[PDB]
């Protein structure tokens, strides 16, 4: 137990002297109040400590004690449906303890200790046990929660408690050597949880938005980034993913973004319904909220805590989704700390190791054969907030090179209140090919062909815009104008989607395939008609364009009949032209 | 606390800083009193403390100081302000010393000016609907109580006039919402930073005319006043606002007059300290510092109060990518952006609907709050105006005669919009009149082109012509 | 075309100016760091 | 054996050791912490007072009371032998395929020694990459450095793997020829995600290409110093094989943008003032030391080629990385986003592509006598066709002449049957046959660039030869 | 010091049609006249000096050509004051700091000019201060900051330039002087971007 | 040192009609030849070396690509001097370099070449110096300047680039040697933006 005394206080940084023996990146308690802090540099007998709480009011000469362990998170039952601060401190308990304001120094355990869980042992006395094997099971909000042997524990089981009600502190299992395995276990947040193997992504992460789920898919082990200037709709898109994604558990990490978003989540999600289980949606989500005005140093801790919790739930066998609300704020926190350290910046003041940190964070995503033998996954969808919409910021460029999918928002579309406001030209996805076998078996035998046809039509429209901007949109010939109009129909009736509607908010793959079929059939018939001499000025007046436009809003159950009717109507309308 | 401690031995004075050698006892963030030979007392705040010395940022100018006779003494370990219920109807300077000629307020409590973050769990959904009386705001960029809505101004646009108009006309509408009828008016907390005498006189005259001085608090930091004082005025104003709102059930409207001057003061202090600048020389922690000011607004569960914010911010080169607007947009909830093109044409208030935004609109407009058709009308107006502007750009390259009839209709709609919806002078339009004008304008377009709106609302409201309202 | 070319030149000059200022600040902070290292390592 | 325990400073990626005069600059060291874990490190500055060590990985457990630094090797070296063929490495040389480590024939320094200009000779033979748009219009000659510029989302990795699988030499076409000419492919991937690693391993192991290729795979989350070292180790092995066993080695560097970013990060870590656009001032010389280790030397039958693959940051051709790579290399094969979105694979755009050494590796006794003229004619015809296709959107198809309509059809047929060759491997003769079939669609006598003899000899075939059996 | 600032409600008739008609400036107001070289800053300022209706005019050549001050000297004595009838030079005070004179003196010149204008305001007159170039004042600040080894904010200027300009301009305004009389000061500062 | 510099009174016959007639370069003059790809710059430079009136030809390759330098090195030996009928290499000096060679060598290549040319001038001959790719030399200079942490100017080049270019191009000129003979150095420096 090393002890020292503060020597210099400068913002979130504290330099303590007399700490000869402290280790880099170990949690230390600063001052009488015991503010948490992390060592990030050792000079002689002095340690540079960044404090995860406001340091206003401290004094020189106050004690600083190092715990000797790196930042750790308590993993175990009791985390779902909760809300946590940057360093895994429950915020409901803080609300009960203090008033409506967060205050420094509150000590609260991550997992409730007074709540009893129904324990059903799986292992038996005298049997082998290895890291990641399932000791037992515990019910939790309709989930089945598996108690896992920590990743680096081995031995033979001496005695196991019989099925009953216990608290997380109870030593449910005792190994031969004498170690007692409770219902939880700490784990450094900076160390990736070990796994057996990494599998190639072969399943889609249905986000519920047509554009993302069709033109720019993200696999079950994938990573996606959604940059865009303020007002482009990043928060709405990520909340939609949290609401409608097919993941079993959703970890939302508000790394230094507006406070009101967390309140929106807390107040809405308890009332919505989980798409699959059917129970309350808040029972499948964990919120790690670190609002903008909360201490700056805690943003990196929040990101790491979130990813570690996601990795735990993966190790349980679930498929998880991790929404990093803003990684640019993580970069900014790193920059402020570096400034306090007086290092040598690179680029726009960011420390050199920013790219390495981002790569380390992202490479924890992927589909995995957990240590227990089951299969799980983690999908990371991290937003980026470049200043002034610059896609040349170091953060965005560093993200371009490790993310498999890119969803670039646009200011021009956002101004016209056209959402999701994805700039089609700039976005891309590298999971398109690896997902084809799944689409051919669970959406439609020819879904890839329709997707490619729609992409080709949009590309032709983009090519023709180069001319339209030059010679007006009326000097074009008939075929080119038909391409332009079909491009408009695709933009306004397929890609567009009102996240606030009661029906259009979610769109299964069958619905998207049907709408694509409708548009492509219409285009084929219209091109045929134009060949034989019909006038575009009258093709745009047909009464089936209205049905194609309204196809978005029809419910998910009525859609098949509506689609059959629409196809028949298309055939009839273009046949009657003779 | 009762005894008085003094530190001689100053060893450095340059710009806004000041170093004291043996100030090991001084606490980080403490407030100190600097006394010179003549006997004058200035203020300062510790921003770094160490065994070797302590940095003090002097609020007032450093003229007259010296390394021989100057002394530094402690006042409080943490910056505090003496809030009280009786400070309504009083004027204070950037630090809190009265300037109205009345005696100092007997504090009910002393609160830390820096404040504390609001627990996300204890926050509440901002729902109530404020009727700002400006159609471009009430209809398309709704303002809900408990919201942060900066007014991105320009070099010489009338942002102050719009802020005064909102303060004067803003009233909630219980009748539409179905809540108990009451008429509790807004309390105004007016934080000023580098305001020229002209703007300050205008604001004072407007408040006197509307009678709002009886229930408003002013924190004036005029242009000629010391620059580093600006780092405290927003925090003190918001401390007063939060105290009133969440300890007395007041609906407080906070107006910060020029956040650009605040950012200038912050840049001065940061550059004097050798901070790693971000873009354009501003310090790297400007985002967090501005967050600590803005994010002190909202609504709290179990308390009837509410703190609203309207930070007025002047974009330097009418530039929206300047660091100050960028960070303010990333922190606040939407923005009302004035435009120079509309101003030159004579429109007032020259709010540009396209770049503006309001992220809390959907929580305050809809069935049972304002009217069934609000959201769809707003969306359709956005789409129509955007098409009108795109066609207006096309004309200047392809000539008027080339337009079809649809394009001409959209262009006429854009012109009529700019001249009948945005431009409203100083009149106080209710939400109903604004929606009526919106439908009157939308009637110009064909019924088949209003794709955003549902058919029921189209049937119910479509048709009434703009000529009926005027001419 | 000449208008777009002029705008391109203007933006290039502005960005180069910003980069030059950044290098200057970097050089001075490096000098201060070197001074501190020489004084106390 | 000797352990320096006088640590006096740890911060980020650096740590200082006192009484370390004995250590040599650029030496590799092992840092042992209290728990017993061992991290790597490289000395970056040695002084009478102390020695600065840049740590690989992280510094999460170090402290000033127990950390000890011990020497490993005076100057970075790599064990090299013929047996490397069929293996995989992590960028520092440690295997990652699970097979036993190699027993080196000799240990060579990683940093390369410059080739003597008077000891080089002109590139005069071609490599058949199997991609028609490269083998015909932008040939790749032994000893050439021909980068493949790509974009953010384009399939650079797929093209790299295809070139690795298909590239072969054609000794028969050269005069009497020889029965055998050994060939090897050294693959150096820098900063590639786990998905890309799985894809590369599967693609190399699926078709027996691993039996003649050496892979230096470096993950994105691995230390950046390993990223800096990966291309140098790969090129060291390539030089060894080529110039000491007479191999014809082809080196693919998967992402030079990641290498440049790692170089920038390292330069910033050592307190160096950045040069242009925030990149190190000496990036030109570093990229030269990597690129210019390829060539052909006099008196040795071997050769080393390179196909650097760099993703232009924002499709900017004037960004420092593509610009410097252009100065130092000869030509570029530029992938296009338009062709990719249209569904064409590989999406190579012949219009901006160029190969500066093509005229030397083409002609009689190498390919066929009509290669150069066919390439020129295809380039001209495609440019004209794309221009006419732009014009038709304004003037309408009926208002074109006959030859313009022919060019408009030819552009589409070219884009569909020449570029869009998919995964099929095309010999040089098949590519030339398809080129002649496409040119046949144009009216003879409009093939101005080609001499009359070739037109007579080859003109006339039908496009159905390849359509009926792709 | 002053008792109370007042609201500008009378015009500062500059004798130029465009300014006095389309873009007026009140008696106690402030104006800026940016313009590239060869646009008319000097002639406009001299016209403001010659014909304006200010009781006393203070001209501050904060870093400009010496020929301008010489022209003022050699012409003004002959001209006639519109309102008093005497020579025009009897109501103008010049503060000449030409370009090649010491750099650091530009700041002092600006401050001395504004102080003298404030004095003549305190006496009851209406004054007009014409700062010939505040960009040269900014350059002086930049040079001194460079010697101090401070950190530049943008383009090399010290971060406190805005505060200095604000303090200089805020001294304009119509006022009830401490003696009870009414006075004003108008500042028309040129800028040379 | 030279005894005295003379005026450009005689031409440097390059043997090519366009250059010798429409765009002559005087003996002791300087010329620039931007080299794109496919423009046959190599052939033009070899023609200048073969046919010009210069007695000795110095060719400097500052930082040429590897294979371009290989072509250069393997093409001169085969050239045939038209006057003596023997190899042209018996009257030329080649200074070769490549991008991977040390920066100092690339930076000093042109100075070494020009000093050798000055020597052969002092003997009493007429020397033709052909500094190919002075842009690569500028790149080497920029790298050296950044190594010393100098402040750049323009597109990252050091502020003294023009000074060095002048110091290199002004050693050309026909002069009366210290020994009373007559000699000249003519520089033809390529530029490759
Ligand atoms: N109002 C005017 N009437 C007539 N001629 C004018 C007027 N203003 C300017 N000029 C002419 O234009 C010239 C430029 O004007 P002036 O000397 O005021 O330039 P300036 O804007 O101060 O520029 P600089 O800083 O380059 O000297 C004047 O010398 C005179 O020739
Ligand atoms: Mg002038």
């Amino acid at each position: 137990m090393i002890q020292g005394v503060i020597q210099k206080i400068a913002g979130p940084a504290v330099i303590a002297k007399g700490m000869l023996g402290a280790r880099m990146y170990d949690i230390c308690k600063v001052g009488e109040e015991g503010l948490v802090g992390e060592i990030i540099r050792l000079d002689g007998d002095t340690a540079f400590v960044q404090v995860y709480e406001d340091t206003s009011g401290l004094k020189v000469g106050e004690p600083v004690v190092s715990t000797g362990l790196p930042l750790a998170v308590e993993l175990g039952p009791g985390m779902l449906n909760g809300i946590y601060d940057g360093i895994q401190r429950p915020l409901e308990r803080i609300r009960e303890k203090t008033g409506i304001y967060i205050t420094r120094g509150v000590v609260v355990h991550a997992l409730d200790r007074e709540k009893k869980w129904a324990w059903t042992p799986m292992v038996k006395p005298g049997d082998e046990v290895r890291g990641g094997m399932v000791l037992g099971t515990v019910p939790e909000f309709g989930f089945t929660h598996k108690i896992l042997v920590p990743p680096d524990v081995r031995g033979r089981v001496k005695e196991v408690k019989p099925a009953g009600e216990y608290t997380v502190e109870e030593p449910v299992v005792v190994l031969e050597d004498g170690t007692e395995l409770k219902m939880y276990h700490t784990w450094p947040v900076r160390r990736a949880r070990p796994v057996q193997r990494k599998l190639d992504p072969n399943t889609p992460f249905l986000t519920g938005m047509r554009i993302l789920d069709v033109l720019f898919p993200v696999a079950m082990g994938g990573t996606a980034a959604i940059p865009g200037p303020f007002g482009a709709g990043k928060s709405v898109t990520q909340q939609s993913l949290a609401k409608w994604s097919n993941a079993d558990v959703v970890v939302y990490v508000g790394c230094g973004e507006r406070g009101n978003e967390m309140t929106d989540v807390l107040v809405e999600f308890p009332e919505l319904t989980d798409p699959k289980t059917g129970g309350p949606l808040m029972h499948r989500t964990v919120l790690i909220a670190n609002t903008s005005n909360m201490p700056v140093a805690a943003r990196e801790a929040s990101i790491y805590v979130g990813v570690t919790i996601a990795e735990y739930f993966r190790d349980q066998g679930f498929s998880v989704a991790l929404m990093a609300d803003s990684t640019s704020r993580w970069a900014e926190a790193l920059r402020e700390i570096s400034s306090r350290l007086e290092e040598m910046p690179a680029e726009e003041g960011y420390p050199p190791y920013l790219a390495a940190r981002l790569a380390a964070f992202y490479e924890r995503a992927g589909k995995v054969i957990t240590l227990g033998g089951e299969e799980g996954a983690v999908t990371i969808v991290g937003a980026v907030s470049p200043p002034g919409g610059d896609m040349s910021e170091p953060v965005t460029q560093s993200t371009l090179r490790i993310v498999g999918a890119f969803w670039r928002l646009d200011a021009s579309l956002a101004f016209r209140r056209h959402f999701p406001a994805i700039n089609w030209n700039g976005s891309y996805s590298l999971f398109t090919s690896a997902l084809d076998p799944w689409y051919r078996e669970n959406v439609a035998e020819d879904y890839p062909e329709l997707r490619d046809a729609i992409s080709e039509l949009l590309q032709r429209e983009a090519g023709l815009q180069e001319i339209v901007q030059l010679v007006g949109p009326d000097a074009l010939q008939d075929a080119e104008r038909l391409v332009i109009e079909v491009g408009r129909i695709i933009r306004e009736d397929f890609l567009q989607q009102n996240a606030y509607h009661e029906v259009d908010a979610y769109c299964s793959m069958k619905k998207a395939y049907g709408i694509m079929k409708m548009i492509l059939a219409f285009y084929k018939e219209a091109e045929a008609a134009i060949k034989r001499g019909v006038s575009i000025d009258e093709i745009l007046q047909l009464p089936v364009l209205e049905r194609i436009g309204r196809a978005r809003y029809v419910s998910e159950e009525e859609f098949p009949a509506y689609f059959e009717e629409a196809m028949k109507e298309i055939q009839g309308a273009f046949k009657a032209l003779a | 606390d009762l005894l008085k401690k003094e530190y001689t031995g100053i060893t450095y004075i340059s710009g806004p800083l000041l170093f004291v050698e043996n100030a090991k006892d001084l606490a980080y963030g403490a407030i100190v009193d600097i006394k010179d030979g003549t006997g004058r007392v200035r203020g300062g705040q510790v921003i770094e403390v160490s065994e070797e010395y302590a940095v003090i940022q002097v609020f007032e100018e450093t003229t007259g100081l010296d390394l021989a006779t100057t002394s530094v003494s402690l006042v409080e370990d943490v910056a505090r302000l003496g809030v009280s219920k009786e400070m309504l109807g009083r004027r204070f300077n950037g630090i809190g010393k009265p300037i109205d000629g009345l005696p100092p307020i007997t504090p009910e409590k002393r609160l830390p000016i820096t404040g504390l973050p609001l627990n996300p769990v204890a926050r509440r959904k901002p729902e109530q609907f404020i009727q700002t009386g400006i159609s471009t705001i009430d209809v398309m960029n709704t303002l809900v109580r408990g919201q942060k809505l900066p007014i991105f101004s320009g070099s010489g646009l009338p942002a102050n006039e719009i802020a005064a108009q909102i303060a004067r006309q803003a009233t909630v509408r219980p009748d539409l919402s179905g809540e108990g009828e009451k008429e509790e008016p807004f309390a105004v907390v007016f934080a000023a930073m580098g305001i020229t005498q002209r703007e300050l006189s205008y604001f004072i005259q407007e408040f006197e005319r509307t009678g709002a001085l009886s229930r408003s608090v002013l924190f004036l930091n005029k242009a000629d006043d010391p620059t580093i004082e600006r780092i405290l005025t927003p925090r003190m104003a918001l401390t007063v606002a939060e105290y009133l709102a969440f300890e007395h059930d007041y609906h407080v409207l906070v107006i910060l007059t020029d956040m650009t001057n605040y950012c200038e003061a912050l840049r001065e202090i940061g550059a004097a300290r050798e901070e790693i600048p971000g873009r354009r020389g501003y310090p790297g922690y400007m985002y967090t510092d501005l967050a600590t000011i803005y994010e002190r607004a909202g609504v709290v569960e179990g308390k009837k109060g509410s703190v609203t914010q309207i930070p007025i911010l002047s974009m330097p080169d009418d530039d929206r990518t300047h660091p100050i607007p960028d960070l303010t947009g990333y922190i606040t909830e939407g923005q009302i952006q004035l435009s120079r093109e509309l101003h030159r044409k004579g429109i007032y208030p020259p709010i540009d609907p396209l770049p503006s935004l309001s992220r809390l609109m959907n929580n305050g407009v809809g069935k049972g709050k304002t009217r069934e058709d609000h959201k769809q009308v707003s969306d359709q107006l956005y789409s129509a105006y955007a098409n009108g502007v795109d066609i207006r750009k096309l004309v200047a390259i392809i000539g008027e005669d080339a337009l079809t009839e649809n394009d001409r209709r959209y262009l006429q709609f854009a012109d009529a919009f700019e001249r009948f919806f945005i431009n409203q002078g100083q009149q106080n339009r209710s939400i109903e009149e604004s929606l009526q004008i919106a439908w009157a304008l939308l009637s110009m377009l064909p019924q088949g082109e209003l794709k955003r709106i549902s058919k029921d609302h189209i049937g119910k409201y479509y048709g009434q012509k703009l000529e009926e309202i005027w001419g | 075309i000449p208008g777009i070319r002029a705008q391109i030149r203007f933006i290039q000059q502005v960005l180069e100016q910003r980069e030059r200022e950044d290098t200057f600040r970097l050089k001075r902070i490096k000098g201060k760091i070197e001074a501190r290292e020489a004084e106390e390592e």
